[PDB]
């Protein structure tokens, strides 16, 4: 686990963009759902459907 | 405000203020806020604006004075300005931490000149008239430069 | 636009009528004795009813003392209130204990469009001539019109004082005005009645008891006590803004909703209730939109929930869903989103308002208190042009009768259709055109009267047997082919307007080529822009005869003037600038010209300049950023937006507090981890202070085989990077953003050496002397010894920006000026005043009363002076605001949490609500304020502006310093007197007795 | 419910849980300085959200009953915050909450429910200074375990590394 | 406070390069707005436990220490507890040390006046004629240390802390615990001549007629926030050169 | 939709209102755009609105009434608006 990280210092290979991507991809899904269920909460799941 | 209003009531209730003659609540802090220490000097500052203007400002942020304040029949709580025919005295009360209270009342300046002889008054009158002009001059030079 | 906009926590209940009644009355005094209102004005009676409606035994005593003490001999206006008042004090004594009515008094006005021969069009609503009462209106409403064919004369506009006596008397009718309905003649306001064929025909009897109830409602007025009303769509100057004023006068308990919730929209509604709302009347202003189903599924729950669940505890007795959005220019190929939205605001949600008060009517089991609905209908069913889907919206509302009989909600809802007739306000320039076709058009206050008579206790039953329609249309269903009949009346008003625009300009242009503009320029008159001429507001000195009269005659020679304290100057540095430019936004609510130039100069917007800029000699105000000349007449337009944007209680601007960003409060933390291979070294810089943490934890090699030297260590330390995290108390009343002392004449060294708070205090002391006719402080020494000019100023904490420097900043290892402790004091803030202005000469006191320092300062200031220690004393107070202080006040829970004010839909400029039902705490501001107080006789021989007479100042406390954050009785002791024996008279209170002894 | 309540009622009063009996009421408890009363009631409000309107007179034991039922093992935000600070502030480096929780279920074998109790009981008796070594942390946790347990009544080869070293 | 170890703010020594740096699951809540968008995210669940992923370029979190000179002051005798005088245990835990001194001196000042219980004053004088004109220098410097310096160190500070920092609120506990006096009650702050000013306002208060009895006097404390400031002013005697 | 009275008017109705009203409006509102772009003004499209006498006279049909009642407002417009040359309304009746 150690020799890994210091070795990633050298290639400047970020081990955590694979999560920063995934984390920002996630909250802009929650706030994207937050819209998409406001409409079903106000148009009704019979109208939207 | 529950307490400050409370205490004003008794000191008018006790002093025999005429029933149905309430004092008029001026709440300066709606504009400015609470200048923790500067308070009583903003509200004494305004209280002098009033004696010479006769214009009682109002709590332009008073939605709804609390019902619990109705029992204090010796105090109003305005919300619009009130150009009176002349205020004769203003009381400035203030409260803060540590149980330091404090109430200062101001009288209208014109009651003073009733205590001096005439020739002395209009003598003083001319004296101020000159100072006013000079103060006007100096205030404008400095304001400019 | 379907976005949810209502919060249960966002309501706003207005009920304190018992107060506004004593306000509205007192307000009358100071219009009448100031001749703002005359004995002939319609408002004196249109207001006297609003105060009668709010009658109590307390209010009777309020006007008894006020009237009985109004000395009429002071002037004729003093007689006008002495006589009018006594009517109210006897009128209000009758209508006490009777339900409050509204009785609309305004002069009904008709439309009047006039085009200049210059070709300029203008609309005016002048007072009609044939109808000057409301009874005159309801009769010309009864007589119908010449197309609808197939007098208690009072002192209204003559003497309003004698009409006041007529308000409480029930002027009963004998000849019912429903008799004046001619046969074969349809009146203007008729109810309707379904015929077994299916249509709706004018019924005469059923339209008789409506129409006389109106005429009854116009002489005696109608009461709505115990009503409970929902009413949506009530913008300022709109259809149902005037029914609200009527609902409230009657004593209704109302819910009004708004789509645009802000502060000017509620300060509107506050002024509505403070004027109109009568005893027991109550209005709630909630935010809302009709077009959100999730928002009607939540407003009625809020009205049908107990005051324990946070609800309202009410039960609706009438619904008035008027709310609509405009759309014009939308024809059939343009019908889209905005219309499909408007259809929901008007139809399918007025359907789900009724469809959802039943669910609450029926769950409680309420079936004897049905809610009358008032559908705003219209005769415009695709008869006008392209209004969008506004037709099949309001046309598919009379289908609300095919259901009151068909469906199950008959017991809880009772339909009472209505009519948008032709109400002017909200196309207004052709109203005067149509009225020539024997058609009536309504002012909003007039159509207010009609829909409001649709609640009369008579009709309420009539709705409660059958759904009623109430054609409040002036007859506009009779003028045939009205569309282009309308479209022609205005197409002509643009011709006659534009041709007199074109003919007028060319003849004026013709006049410029036969005579030439060389002589026509002398006719272009020179018109002058006012300039800003600030003033000092010295007290005016009325002549000696006037003042020897106001004081008792025995007073002269009776006072030791050496012992009469007197304020002589004052000044201030607040969130609104000086004491001249706060008294404006205090008393007058908005800035003058002299107030907008001063707030422009002390915020560093405008500068001065004389000399030559752009070559030309410019002398006067100029931009300060661009340096481009600006006149004081175009300053209120150019800057007033930002001046008000950056003054007073505001969202805290961080650069006024050197990086304090309340959303990033900085604190102390640690970070994330690695793969294990680590001893840890140092460098060659700060080994000198920083060497006594660790201990003996090295793997030394003192043999030179290495070469460069650094302490060798390992895991187990605690170290060195601060961190950040959020906070809530988020607004404070800054000084106007941009305030520099440099503007006042304070040197650049001092500001770099002195603490901000003292930098405020100097500015206020110069202006306080400026304000006293003392332009250079040494003139004091012409009259008084250098040792008799005192100072009794003090702060709260004071210097909190320096305490921040030593108790918090210094151990952060950053450059702090080593004189830093000297400024932290409270003693050393009134020091620079003496160090830079006065050169005064004693032991000089300094109060610190945490918040009541500025009255204590006057207390010690006065006792200093009449002790004999000083002839002149500076008193006053000052303090600052930074995060070391606010955060402490935060966790005390003393200042109002701001996030829970952004969830009460409160706005920055309103979060300081003193003496208010929904008060939550206070708002700390920053600044100073001082004033020069002197002996009296010194002020008279010095010749200074005497502003006041501090006749008493006294601080008070219970006992030992025991528990700070709670106030108490303390000051009540300033009234300690003994009433054990009051039967005899106390001679000392008389002056005629004290004068004889003297 | 009683556990959390009592523990949270002593953390804001800088006194140990024994000094505060459940039978008394907060009104007496505060001493008067009503500034703490509002904070004490506010601290519990966020850690329970549910409250009667006037709790200041309801005894500790009486006020706990109402909270004991509603609350179900949900340690709450306030409690979570408080515990986090405790472990953060006063526990040696590398000895995070996870390690402490794991040790409790390993060296004493307590589940989350029992583990939380021990950690919640540790707050009442916080050490006045940061503990030095893992031993101190382990001892402190073990010492607190007894109290927590009593408060409820529930008593309780090498060469693979030698050469693994040599190449390093 | 160990004047040979005055604590301050510094940074440490270096390693061999392989390092991104994570976090744990405890105080994410106040503490989340330093860095910026500086991660190598992977929002695809292939990992399992979650911690903000970052790199070099921060400034962080351990104070440090270094020496000082002003090394003596006239302490109260080592071992002085108020408990000895009858001051409760709550108050000492709630009140700032300086006020804890001031109470002890006011009882003894009444002891020294034949007034053993303060209420006997009220046998002769009205409750509103017993004043107080006491004041301090800085006052409460142990509390200012708590809010202006301690609170952002992230350690438990009693939330009533601002109330003690005042100078008004040190003669408050005197009234709150002994006197039950009754007006607007003054409080001088003359940086070093407060205790004569206190007598000045105290006397003029009394022959004004405001009060028949007045407590006057003065008080202050000593800690490093104060001495170090006085050090760099070069006002108090350097001790090493002594 | 049947069984839908005033407190049951919701999604399914607010949907049915669009099938019947606001889209029969946008059918006509959108053959004009094509009538008018070609310039066709001598071949108008007769509309046949299916109306009914049931305007809330029957029981709980849902929002079926103010749907088909707000279609005779299609005469207040053939005279008012501009699409008279391309569309000619010819109301009708759902009898029984
Ligand atoms: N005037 C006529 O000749 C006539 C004829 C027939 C019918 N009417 C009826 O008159 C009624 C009363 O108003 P008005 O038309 O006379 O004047 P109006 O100015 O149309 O009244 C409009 C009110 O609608 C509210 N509003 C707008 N959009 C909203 C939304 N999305 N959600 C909630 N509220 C919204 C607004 O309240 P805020 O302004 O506070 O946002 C606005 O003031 C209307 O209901 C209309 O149907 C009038």
């Amino acid at each position: 686990r150690q020799q890994l990280q210091v070795l990633a210092r050298y290639l400047k290979m970020d081990l955590d963009n694979g999560e920063r991507k995934f984390l920002k991809e996630k909250d802009t899904v929650a706030e994207l759902q937050a819209q998409l269920d406001y409409l079903n909460a106000e148009l009704g799941e019979f109208f939207v459907n | 405000d529950k307490n400050e209003s409370a205490t004003i009531n008794e000191m008018m209730k006790h002093l025999g203020r005429s029933e149905g003659n309430p004092v008029i609540g001026v709440f300066q802090k709606f504009l400015t806020g609470h200048p923790k220490g500067a308070a009583g000097a903003w509200m004494m500052n305004g209280a002098l604006q009033i004696l010479n203007s006769g214009i009682i400002p109002g709590n332009r942020n008073a939605d709804n004075v609390d019902k619990i304040l109705e029992q204090f029949e010796y105090v109003l709580y305005p919300s619009k300005t009130l150009k009176t025919d002349g205020v004769r005295a203003v009381s400035i009360t203030s409260f803060g931490f540590g149980q330091k209270g404090g109430q200062a009342i101001v009288v209208h300046p014109d009651y003073l000149y009733g205590a001096i002889t005439e020739d002395r008054y209009n003598e003083y009158v001319a004296k101020v008239s000159a100072r006013e002009k000079s103060a006007y001059k100096f205030f404008h030079n400095g304001m400019i430069y | 636009g379907v976005a949810t906009s209502f919060s249960r926590k966002k309501a706003r209940t207005f009920d304190s009528s018992w107060n506004w009644a004593k306000q509205s009355l007192l307000s009358l005094y100071f219009e009448i004795i100031h001749g703002v209102l005359k004995n002939v004005d319609r408002e004196v009676v249109s207001e006297a009813i609003n105060i009668m409606n709010r009658s109590n035994d307390a209010l009777i005593k309020f006007m008894e003392y006020h009237i009985s003490n109004t000395d009429e001999t002071k002037g004729e206006n003093y007689q006008l209130v002495k006589t009018l008042g006594e009517q109210l004090i006897e009128n209000c004594k009758q209508v006490l204990d009777v339900d409050p009515v509204y009785k609309d008094v305004a002069k009904p006005t008709g439309p009047k469009t006039a085009i200049d021969k210059n070709g300029n069009i203008t609309y005016s609503e002048e007072p009609r001539e044939k109808v000057r009462k409301l009874s005159q209106y309801v009769q010309e409403m009864a007589l119908g019109g010449p197309i609808t064919k197939e007098d208690v004369e009072d002192a209204l506009d003559k003497d309003s004082t004698k009409e006041v006596a007529s308000l409480p008397n029930k002027s009963t009718i004998s000849k019912t005005v429903s008799s004046t309905i001619p046969r074969e003649t349809i009146p203007f306001l008729h109810l309707r009645k379904k015929t077994p064929a299916g249509d709706w025909k004018y019924d005469r009897q059923l339209s008789s008891l409506f129409l006389d109830g109106l005429e009854k409602a116009a002489f005696n007025g109608v009461t709505f006590k115990d009503k409970y009303v929902l009413i949506t769509g009530a913008g300022k100057g709109s259809i149902g803004a005037e029914v609200l004023q009527g609902l409230l006068q009657g004593g209704a308990k109302v819910v009004v909703t708004t789509s645009r919730f802000s502060k000017q929209v509620t300060d509107y509604y506050q002024s509505i209730y403070a004027k109109y709302g009568a005893k027991g009347s109550t209005l709630i202003v909630v935010p809302f939109n009709q077009g959100s189903k999730q928002d009607v599924e939540a407003l009625i729950e809020f009205i049908y929930d107990t005051e324990k669940n946070g609800g309202l505890g009410w039960d609706l007795d009438a619904i008035i869903p008027f709310a609509a959005i405009p759309e014009q220019g939308i024809e059939l190929e343009h019908i889209d989103s905005k219309s499909e939205f408007a259809h929901r605001i008007m139809l399918t949600n007025i359907l789900r308002m009724m469809g959802c008060v039943k669910k609450q009517k029926s769950a409680r089991g309420i079936e004897t208190r049905p809610a009358q609905v008032i559908l705003p209908m219209s005769p415009n069913h695709g008869t006008f042009g392209g209004d969008g889907m506004y037709s099949e919206s309001k046309l598919s509302l009379e289908t609300l009768f095919n259901r009151w009989h068909s469906e199950s909600w008959a017991n809880q809802l009772t339909v009472c259709g209505a009519i948008i007739g032709w109400t002017r306000g909200t196309n207004n320039i052709i109203a005067e055109g149509i009225e020539k076709m024997g058609v009536r058009t309504f002012s909003q206050k007039e159509m207010a009267f009609n829909l409001l008579g649709l609640l009369t206790p008579e009709v309420v039953e009539l709705c409660q047997k059958s759904p009623v329609m109430a054609d409040l249309n002036g007859g506009l269903q009779f003028v045939p082919e009205l569309k282009e009949f309308t479209a022609k009346l205005r197409k002509e008003l643009v011709e006659t307007s534009e041709v007199r625009k074109a003919v007028s300009i060319e003849t004026a242009l013709e006049h410029k080529v036969v005579n030439g503009n060389s002589a026509d320029a002398a006719y272009a008159q020179v018109e002058i822009q006012p300039r800003a001429n600030i003033q000092l507001d010295f007290p005016e000195l009325k002549p000696y005869k006037q003042v020897k009269q106001i004081a008792p005659a025995e007073l002269e020679g009776l006072l030791d003037l050496e012992r009469v304290i007197v304020v002589t100057g004052f000044a201030e540095v607040g969130p609104w600038g000086s004491a001249r430019t706060r008294w404006e936004m205090e008393a007058f609510g908005e800035f003058s010209l002299e107030g907008c130039v001063e707030m422009a100069w002390i915020m560093g917007f405008i500068s001065y300049h004389n000399g030559n800029l752009k070559g030309r000699p410019y002398t006067g105000w100029v931009d300060s950023k661009t340096k481009e000349p600006v006149d004081d007449k175009d300053v209120k337009a150019k800057y007033e937006t930002s001046i008000l944007e950056h003054s007073g209680i505001r969202l805290i601007e961080p650069e006024l507090f050197n990086g304090y960003n309340p959303e990033k409060k900085e604190m102390i933390q640690e970070v994330i981890v690695e793969e294990d291979l680590e001893p840890f070294e140092a460098s060659k810089e700060t080994a000198e202070q920083f060497k006594h943490q660790h201990g003996d934890k090295v793997d030394i090699f003192e043999i030179p085989e290495t070469g460069e030297y650094s302490v060798k260590l390992l895991k187990g330390a605690t170290l060195y990077i601060p961190k950040a995290l959020r906070f809530d108390r988020l607004v404070a009343g800054q000084i106007p953003t941009g305030w520099n002392a440099k503007t006042y004449g304070i040197s650049d060294d001092i500001i770099s050496q002195v603490d901000p708070i003292t930098l405020f205090v100097l500015v206020s002391v110069v202006e306080a002397f400026i304000a006293s006719g003392i332009t250079d402080p040494y003139e004091m020494y012409k009259y008084v010894h250098v040792s008799e000019v005192g100072n009794c100023s003090g702060s709260g904490m004071g210097g909190v920006s320096a305490l921040r420097g030593m108790f918090k900043d210094r151990f952060k290892d950053e450059p702090v000026q080593n004189d830093i402790l000297q400024e932290s004091f409270i003693n050393t803030m009134s020091a620079w005043v003496n160090m830079l202005l006065i050169s005064s000469s004693g032991p000089i006191k300094t109060p610190v009363g945490a918040c009541a320092t500025s009255v204590e300062s006057v207390d010690i200031g006065v006792e200093t002076i009449l002790s004999g220690k000083a002839r002149i004393c500076i008193v006053g107070g000052y303090d600052d605001f930074q995060e070391e202080g606010s955060f402490e006040f935060g966790n005390m829970k003393a200042t109002s949490n701001t996030l829970e004010e952004f969830e009460h839909g409160r706005t920055p400029a309103e979060m300081s609500r003193p003496a208010t039902t929904t008060r939550n705490g206070f708002m700390e501001a920053q600044g100073a304020g001082i004033q020069i107080i002197m002996q009296a006789d010194l002020a008279l021989k010095m010749g200074v502006p005497i502003y006041g007479i501090v006749a008493m100042a006294a601080t008070a406390t219970d006992k030992i310093g025991r528990s700070v954050p709670a106030p108490g009785k303390g000051i009540l002791t300033t009234a300690r007197e003994h009433h054990s024996s009051v039967k005899y008279a106390s001679p000392n209170l008389n002056m005629k007795y004290r004068k004889r002894q003297l | 419910a009683s556990l959390l309540l009592h523990v949270l009622v002593a953390h804001k009063l800088k006194k140990s849980l024994d000094s505060i009996p459940m039978s008394k009421t907060i009104k007496d408890l505060v001493g008067g300085k009503s500034t703490v009363q509002n904070e004490i009631l506010g601290d519990l409000g966020k850690e329970f959200g549910t409250t009667p309107e006037k709790p200041e007179e309801t005894p500790l034991e009486e006020l706990a009953e109402t909270f004991q039922d509603t609350f179900s093992g949900a340690l709450g935000k306030q409690s979570s915050s408080l515990l986090s600070r405790l472990i953060s502030s006063k526990m040696p480096g590398g000895f995070t909450i996870t390690v402490a929780r794991k040790y409790l279920q390993t060296r004493w074998g307590l589940p989350s429910g029992r583990q939380d109790g021990v950690l919640l009981v540790a707050l009442s008796n916080e050490p006045a200074a940061r503990l030095g070594s893992e031993a101190d942390a382990k001892a402190f946790l073990d010492s607190m375990a007894q109290k927590y347990a009593s408060i409820v009544g529930v008593d309780l080869l090498e060469e693979i590394t030698k050469d693994h070293k040599v190449l390093a």
